[PDB]
């Protein structure tokens, strides 16, 4: 007790010396803390602070997962009584059930199995509400397919439940947790589906037939307006069952019939708590509600059924008070809403679902029925707000709608929305509903109107108009995302002219630049997102103040949120379709417009040492982009390099983060490939001292990954000054690689020796053999660690290269190469058999919801194949038996020598 | 008739594993059962698609009716794990295979069709109404129906579609 109170910051301290007992005898500890909590000499808060001890007492030493029988048999013995009893409060019994879950879930088959015999005393016999629930939560603990059937318990557990769902004597309350008891059950029953086996199958499919008679008959039960709130949980609960019934057993398991009788009783039900924390209770209670109507959306509907469900649920969706208060307060939240990037999925969040799945006819009658609700509804403005949102929901399902009496309810449809937008009183909500909805309602029909066309500039004059005046700028926020929508299928770039297309893209770039200028983080996507669709829509004629603005627009939105993902991507995207259609002649005025902005970006980042910020990775980007969207004639002019090299050169040279060196290489090496050679050799010592550091200790080898496509950039120019250069090349790349641990940048690392024997070999070797690292040739180590690349190389592309590499090796002649298991050998020897079995091999030739997880699952190219090139080799050498070949082929095995001519 | 894309596959590799755990806690529109389908179906409300969430980091999602609307839905994937504690970069997007369909809505004498192909055609009516066939420029499965819908499946870019549509369109005619 003391020393509970004084552990329960000097508190934690305190118990610090609790642990430091625990410590020494923990299976002894185990008992005495176990004492503290259930004697009733200690304050209730006390000893519940003594079980949230026990917690980590346990973790420690009880548990083997993070590294005595009586002393643990008593902790659960005194557990049963006092997380059970009816007299201790609700915090005690919840403390008292997690150690309960904690030693089950790790202890309970073992060390005590009938643990269940004692949970079925105390809710059969006893009744016991906590009892219940603790086996409730307990369910997935432990409870196992086998164990459910095999170890029988799921059979004990179904009885019990019908036992008590019999009992009407028994409290609403007990029959909620018995309810939730259920769908713990019925989740053994969802995996069964796929595999049946007769004995387990006969009884799941007879506990579902049972249950559905329970479920009715509690469903035609009422209970005391007394008690109303309750029942909206009580009544949630059952819902949620028949749901995992539906959505997840197979049809044979529930009839026609019962889904009929369901739907009416739920939409009564439905309409009842329409007519009624009490808020929220009702309103989540619904979803259940709807969402089983959904789930049975196939079974017919009555007139006055789909009335009944309108009615219903356009009082439903009313948002509330405060809703209303905060996306006036806060627009910011309500795109992250629209987009559904949302957490909060509420009715109006569900209906929104609902509708989508119905067949046709359904929908089409339910589209009739909202036209004239929504004429009815005018007058009161929050209805029209609600039913607006959900005509939005039928809107939205991909199937067609069709109707004699459809066509001219959607002429008054339209002159009403109109009207909407006309009158000046609208409340903010219903507006940016109605700007974010008519083109849902446009794109639904486009076939059916004739004057769809010009319709679709009208609306767009009138919203965008629209969206320049508003003192709140909520209508703007979600005039953005309509216009996604609206370039979901209006062509207007096509239809409008590219004058009128201009001019809406200024306009919609103002209304962009005053919504952005307050935009959270959570939005940036939706608006950059536009700005892409708006992009596409550029009209040879370059306009260049409208394509500087997009290009700022771009920059300067994605700056404040450069660590989003969409808002990246949506980025680079937009960057490339403003370099489409660009000759060299044009691309001049592109180099002013963007490489300053980039460049400042590293300039500044410079105070942060090139040290990785998501803005700087996202220019680096923006710069590989550009630099590949360099029309395809001619070479890259030099100021461009004038620009790009100094900082690029620093940015290499500074950095040292891996991904943040390999997003500017990329650009380095793309630049060095597609620029003129003439602007290059001045620029070649200080490429030298980039290629040298980015093949170096400092770097890692996850850096040296992209060394590779520089490399042949490099020799792309010219190699007149590269030669003097190279023996300096090969002892960095070759220090380099010593020391690169990663097998595959290693074997990138070996790719590069391609051209560098292409070129000339004798150079190579000869340097290679002479340089000593630490008194040591760095030839010999430099072969063996090719032969180990053999050894796990994959990848035959790269493969051929080799072959072109070896074709200059081989005449090398090098004396020195002519000179459990281990193969070490001479070179020359060792890699003729290595080709001829690769060779040898080669002559034999080797060749929905389930389906998508199926779905998930070199230098320069030589048109020869593998055969050609070894038969015409070998035919050239083993004749003439070049470099030492006359030993090696004498001496060679006929194992596969014979399969070498295949 | 251009035959329009039903569905479409695409897929992409989130940058860092995930617990499914957390997304089904946090966005909790995800429905994760493990052991039935091992991996957390997400839904959003705008393209109507599903998307396949693996802990191992790649990600699945189909029901985009074009390239463009399949890239937006996979964006908004990515965009809603990363706001769950998790850092994802958006890379290596592509589109595996799509699903084309197209009623000619006239039955033709496909008895005599299907012999003129006889190794590729494979019809057993019976057994199942249609008839699957292999069109060589490229790979692509075509479902060709007495009833008159064709389906397409394999391609990875609406041109494929096109063209084995039209390339079968006459043989059929």
């Amino acid at each position: 007790n003391e020393l509970i109170i004084g552990a329960q910051h000097t508190r934690e301290v305190a118990e610090t010396q609790l642990l430091q007992w625990c410590d020494s005898d923990a299976s002894q500890v185990f008992k005495a803390l176990a004492n503290v909590a259930l004697q009733h000499e200690a304050s209730l808060e006390s000893r519940q602070f003594a079980l949230l001890s026990l917690r980590k007492l346990i973790t420690m030493y009880w548990s083997p997962g993070f590294e005595e029988i009586d002393v643990k048999d008593f902790i659960r013995e005194v557990l049963l009584k006092l997380c059970l009893n009816d007299n201790e409060n609700t915090k005690i019994k919840n403390g008292a059930s997690y150690c309960i879950v904690q030693i089950s879930a790790v202890d309970f088959p073992d060390q005590w199995p009938q643990l269940l015999t004692v949970i079925y005393d105390a809710i059969s016999h006893q009744h016991s509400l906590n009892a219940m629930s603790l086996l409730n939560e307990i369910y997935d603990d432990v409870v196992s397919e086998e164990m459910f059937f095999e170890g029988g318990i799921g059979l004990a557990t179904m009885e019990i439940v019908f036992k008590v769902l019999n009992t009407e004597t028994s409290t609403l309350i007990a029959k909620i947790a018995a309810l939730k008891l259920l769908k713990a059950c019925l989740l053994q029953m969802s995996s069964h589906n796929e595999y049946d086996e007769a004995s387990r199958k006969s009884f799941v499919s007879q506990c579902l037939a049972t249950s559905l008679q329970i479920l009715g008959q509690l469903l035609t039960l009422n209970f005391g307006n007394v008690d109303v709130i309750s029942q909206l949980k009580f009544k949630s609960i059952i819902y949620e069952n028949l749901v995992f019934i539906k959505n997840d057993f197979s049809r044979k398991h529930f009839s026609s019939e019962l889904q009929k009788q369901f739907k009416i009783m739920a939409i009564q039900d439905l309409e009842n708590v329409t007519h009624i924390p009490l808020l929220e209770t009702v309103h989540d209670c619904s979803i259940y509600i709807v969402e089983f109507l959904t789930s049975v959306c196939t079974l017919q509907f009555s007139v006055e059924e789909m009335n009944k469900i309108i009615t219903s649920l356009t009082i439903l969706c009313q948002l509330s008070s405060e809703t209303r208060e905060i996306w006036t307060s806060d627009f910011n939240t309500f795109v992250s809403k629209e987009t559904g990037l949302a957490a909060s999925y509420n009715v109006r969040d569900q209906a929104n679902e609902f509708f989508t799945s119905l067949p046709n006819p359904q929908l089409s009658l339910i589209f009739k029925v909202v036209s004239n609700d929504i004429e009815h509804s005018t007058c009161n403005y929050s209805t029209l707000e609600s039913l607006l949102y959900l005509l939005q929901c039928i809107l939205l399902n991909d199937d067609e709608i069709t109707g004699e009496n459809i066509d001219q309810s959607l002429q008054i449809l339209i002159k009403t929305l109109e009207n909407i937008l006309v009158s000046q009183e609208i409340p903010e909500l219903i507006l940016a509903r109605a700007i974010l909805t008519i083109p849902r309602v446009l794109d639904k029909f486009i076939d059916a109107l004739p004057d769809i066309k010009p319709l679709t500039s009208a609306f767009l004059a009138k919203s965008l108009n629209l969206a320049l005046k508003s003192d709140k700028e909520l209508i703007k926020s979600a005039t953005l995302i309509a216009f996604t929508y609206y370039c979901y299928f209006a062509e207007l770039d096509s239809v409008l002219g590219p004058e009128v297309c201009s001019e809406t893209q200024e306009k919609v770039i103002r209304i962009i630049n005053q919504v952005s200028s307050d935009a959270e983080e959570d939005t940036n996507g939706a608006l950059m997102e536009v700005l892409s669709q708006v992009i596409s829509y550029n009209p040879p004629h370059s306009r260049k103040e409208i394509l500087q603005a997009e290009f700022h627009l771009v920059f300067t939105i994605s700056s404040e949120d450069p660590a989003n993902v969409q808002v990246v991507v949506q980025s680079q995207e937009c960057l490339e379709k403003l370099l489409d259609n660009i000759n060299m002649d044009n691309y001049k005025n592109y180099i002013e417009l963007c490489l300053p902005s980039f460049i400042n970006v590293l300039d500044s980042n410079n105070a942060n040492n090139y040290r990785y910020s998501p803005l700087l990775s996202l220019v680096l980007e923006f710069i590989t982009v550009f630099l590949k969207k360099k029309p395809n004639d001619g070479f890259l002019p030099d100021e461009i390099n004038q620009y790009l090299f100094e900082p690029l050169a620093k940015v290499l040279a500074f950095s040292t983060e891996d991904e943040t060196l390999q997003l500017a290489t990329e650009a380095f090496s793309y630049l060095i490939f597609n620029t003129d050679t003439r602007a290059m050799e001045p620029r070649l010592m200080d490429i030298m001292k980039v290629l040298e550091r980015l093949l170096s200790l400092e770097v890692s080898d996850s850096a040296a990954m992209n060394v590779g496509p520089l490399v042949v950039a490099i020799f792309t120019r010219f190699s007149k000054e590269i030669q003097p250069l190279i023996g300096r090349i090969l002892e960095a790349v070759v220090v380099r690689l010593i020391k690169t641990q990663n097998i595959s940048t290693e074997q990138n690392l070996l790719s590069v020796l391609c051209f560098l024997t292409c070129n000339d070999p004798k150079q190579t070797v000869d340097f290679l053999s002479s340089f000593q690292i630490d008194n040591t040739d760095a030839l010999t180590l430099v072969m063996r660690k090719w032969i180990e690349a053999f050894e796990v190389i994959r990848g035959e592309k790269r493969i051929k290269e080799n072959i072109v590499a070896l074709s200059n090796l081989f005449f090398l002649n090098d004396k020195r190469l002519q000179k459990d298991r281990y193969v070490q050998v001479p070179l020359y020897t060792k890699i003729i058999k290595l080709f001829v079995s690769e060779l040898s091999f080669q002559s034999k030739q080797p060749n929905d919801y389930d389906k998508l997880k199926e779905y998930i699952d070199g230098l320069m190219d030589v048109k020869e194949s593998v055969v050609q090139l070894l038969v015409r080799f070998f035919k050239e050498v083993a004749s003439k038996d070049v470099s030492g070949f006359h030993c090696i082929y004498e001496t060679l095995s006929d194992s596969e020598r014979k399969v070498l001519s295949e | 008739i251009v035959p329009t894309l039903q569905n479409i596959v695409a897929t992409v590799t989130l940058g860092c594993r995930l617990d499914l755990k957390t997304v089904a806690l946090h966005a909790r529109n995800a429905e994760y059962n493990p052991k039935r389908f091992a991996a957390v179906i997400m839904r959003i409300r705008e393209p109507k698609t599903t998307a396949l969430i693996f802990a191992s980091g790649k990600m699945v999602v189909t029901g985009a009716k074009s390239e463009d609307d399949s890239k937006l839905a996979s964006r908004k994937y990515a965009r809603i794990i990363q706001k769950i504690g998790f850092a994802a970069k958006f890379t290596d997007f592509k589109i595996q295979n799509i699903v084309g369909s197209c009623d000619v809505k006239f039955p033709i004498r496909l008895e005599g069709l299907a012999f003129s192909h006889g190794t590729f055609s494979s019809y057993e009516p019976e057994l199942f109404p249609g008839l699957i066939y292999r069109m060589v420029k490229p790979k692509i499965v075509l479902l060709i129906f007495v009833s008159g819908k064709i389906v397409l499946t394999g391609a990875k870019q609406r041109e494929e579609i096109y063209q084995a549509f039209e390339a079968i369109y006459p043989v059929l005619s």
